[PDB]
RNA sequence: UUGAUUUGGUGAGAGG
């Protein structure tokens, strides 16, 4: 939980941000596909 | 104080794994005490070696499949978790299994070193079906006690290992089943003495008199806190 | 539910058990006779209670 | 330590005023300035308040007496510091 | 765990007090018949391990 | 990060601080009761049987 | 289904006691539970209500 | 492969015959091992001495009645069983007590030799209604271990004792009650450990920690053979 | 001054 899977963030959205889909809180696992 | 002391008089091996052992002579009432204490210690706290990290070539995660085999990779990891190894000198060794050709992959195909002994030469792991298929796994055998699982060993491991090493759970205890019996001892002048017939069932890797000696030392060093301090 | 079964099995009686009709100097040795293996949990007995 | 507040309910017989008296006291110990009238066994201010109540040395009357004493001390401090 | 005199621990302990109230007495006959099924399995495992 | 020192902090904020346990269909007032926590290795609320 | 006498007869083919009940010792104290208890194999399922 | 040794953290001495040995922390499933081993040894194996046989005039079996006393001979048998005596040199001492006059008879009233002594002299024996009543009992003290009751004592004996001899349960072991719990302690990472709380109440003649140390060294000398 | 969208609403199924 709290990892990063797909870096997916825009500029002009300092003013840049973190929408990068991460792993939900409490889950683990192995990326199978 | 008219007490006595017991000794390991006869140690019979019914097989290579299932093996009983006597204890003689015990005092009156002590039989169930020593039997239950040695049962709890001999089931909880024995050291035995087991499979910890499995490294197959060309396989990323454990939920994939491989070319030329029957069992899937989770089946291979379960059949490797059942393995019974007996190292002598080191406490952490790396074996090697390489095999090609149609037919099952026994545990007797691992290219052993000198100080490792694989005591189950009919333990099946894979069923290679293609003659052009190969499998080259590199196992890692630690040594500990109890049960330490993959989740806790996901951050506990300090030695920064590289990615690609499948983590297998560690079933370290080589004792699986133990029963004791308090018979009537055949003492030529005493009738109020008894014997303890401990019936162990091991993983084949542990020597029963050595196991009983280690469990006795564990119990004595635990009771030294009662003996010395108050 | 479990605890009333444990009590109903504990405080009961049977017409013969280990230690039928022996006499006990207190409840402490009643539990000592139950634990050592010389009487039964339900065996009628004169005790001295305070 | 604390399991039941029954003696504290005995000495302040309303069971709804116990919460208010012990809350006034535990605010006197938390922010608070004041130090407890009782030895503390690493209990929190709640249990130290109720533990003061059980031995009969804090009620509503003692807290109002102490606050009148502090008001008189502040009055004498203001008068003796200025004049 | 509660082990019988043969030495094997029992795996899972349920509660008998559910059975007189919830009148599902079929789990007991499943328990006894599964015990008999593994009794035959242990007997075959002896006859085939100690190989005949 | 949950370092090694916050669990002593947690046992020092729990100690005398009650919590309100509540079963979801609360019908009478005995369905909200206040306990003191005892920390559990696990993910399930351990609830005293008589209660 | 199977009647009860066939359960008893199948428990006699295996070397098990006919009543279905085995005396069990306690792993903590090493001493026998009074009044022999029922041991058998029930087919237990894991439902998808995980904690 | 290294094990956790504990520290004995507490002896909450409630009375002179009471203790509570709080003890932490042990490996998971070791508190029950130590507690059960010590409990069985302290119940049925700890050596010591107490009253076994007593010969009283005026009685012929255990259901008769002497005059001058409020209580009966079952009560004198029970209050005799409650008496805690210690013998130093020998192991089979016969004692005799004689009491006359208005008043109860206590343990200090007995006639004692140089080798025996009473750990509780104000422990009551009986009470006397008549000033002309002269009670007399020949109290024999053997020395064994643990507990042997009068029921299996009369089942095991076969020699015909003289009429007037009375059997009593032989509370040889000096402890009266031992019962423990196992609680859960915490070393900063692993919460799976467990803490022992041994409670013990004895009679006189010993200090509960001395009984615990005696049982522990009994088991250690018992297991002293096949260790490393 | 150092970051972001379901609640909204429907339907279906499930737990106690």
């Amino acid at each position: 939980g709290g990892d990063i899977l797909v870096g997916k963030v825009t500029p002009k959205g300092s003013d840049v941000k973190d929408s990068s889909l991460r792993v939900p809180n409490g889950v683990s696992g192995t990326v199978i596909d | 104080t008219e007490f006595l002391k017991p000794r390991l008089v006869d140690i019979e091996q019914v097989s290579s794994t299932h093996a009983k052992v006597t204890l003689e002579p015990l005092e009156r009432g002590f039989g169930h005490t020593l039997g239950n204490a040695l049962r709890r210690i001999l089931l909880s706290s024995m050291p035995g070696c087991a499979v910890t990290e499995v490294e197959i070539d060309g396989v990323l995660h454990e939920y994939s499949t491989k070319e030329g085999v029957q069992e899937d990779i989770l089946e291979i990891l379960l059949n490797l978790k059942g393995l019974a190894v007996r190292v002598q000198g080191k406490d952490e060794v790396i074996l090697t299994l390489n095999k090609s050709g149609i037919g099952p992959v026994t545990a007797a195909d691992i290219t052993h070193d000198g100080d490792v002994e694989i005591v189950k030469p009919q333990h099946v792991i894979c069923h290679l079906t293609d003659e052009n298929a190969s499998i080259s796994m590199r196992i890692k055998v630690q040594r500990g006690r109890g049960y330490v699982p993959a989740s806790t060993r996901i951050h506990s491991e300090e030695d920064e290992r590289p990615i690609g090493r499948l983590l297998v759970d560690a079933c370290y205890s080589p004792v699986e089943r133990i029963a004791y019996n308090v018979e009537a001892a055949r003492v030529e002048q005493r009738t109020d003495l008894d014997k303890l017939v401990i019936e162990m069932e091991t993983n084949g890797t542990i020597d029963p008199e050595e196991a009983i000696r280690r469990a006795a030392t564990i119990l004595a060093e635990q009771l030294e806190a009662f003996v010395d301090l108050r | 539910q479990d605890v009333v079964l444990g009590l109903y099995y504990m405080t009961r009686d049977c017409v013969n058990a280990k230690g039928e009709g022996m006499v006990l100097t207190g409840p402490k040795e009643a539990e000592r006779l139950y634990r050592s293996g010389l009487a039964s949990l339900h065996a009628r007995v004169k005790v001295r209670i305070t | 330590a604390r399991v039941t507040v029954q003696d504290a309910v005995e000495k302040i017989g309303n069971r709804f005023d116990l919460v208010l008296v012990a809350a006034r006291r535990a605010r006197q110990m938390q922010v608070g300035g004041k130090d407890p009238l009782v030895p503390e066994e690493n209990d929190k201010t709640t249990v130290i308040a109720l533990r003061e109540i059980e031995e009969g040395l804090i009620n509503n009357q003692i807290l109002d007496v102490r606050e009148r004493q502090e008001q008189q001390e502040q009055e004498a401090a203001e008068l003796q510091a200025v004049t | 765990m509660p082990y019988d005199e043969n030495g094997t621990p029992v795996d899972i302990v349920l509660n008998p007090l559910g059975v007189p109230s919830r009148m599902n007495i079929g789990q007991i006959l499943e328990t006894h018949l599964g015990m008999a099924a593994k009794g035959i399995g242990d007997k075959i495992n002896a006859m085939l391990k100690q190989q005949q | 990060r949950e370092e090694a020192v916050v669990w002593d902090i947690l046992d020092e904020v729990i100690r005398e601080h009650p919590v309100l346990l509540n079963r979801a269909p609360t019908l009478h007032r005995l369905g909200i009761q206040a306990f003191e926590p005892v920390l559990i290795e696990g993910k399930a609320i351990q609830l005293h049987p008589l209660v | 289904g199977a009647k009860e006498a066939e359960i008893k007869e199948l428990l006699k083919l295996g070397d098990l006691p006919t009543s279905g009940q085995i005396r069990l010792y306690d792993g903590r104290t090493g001493e026998q539970f009074e009044r022999p208890v029922t041991v058998g194999y029930m087919y237990m399922l894991k439902l998808n209500h995980l904690v």
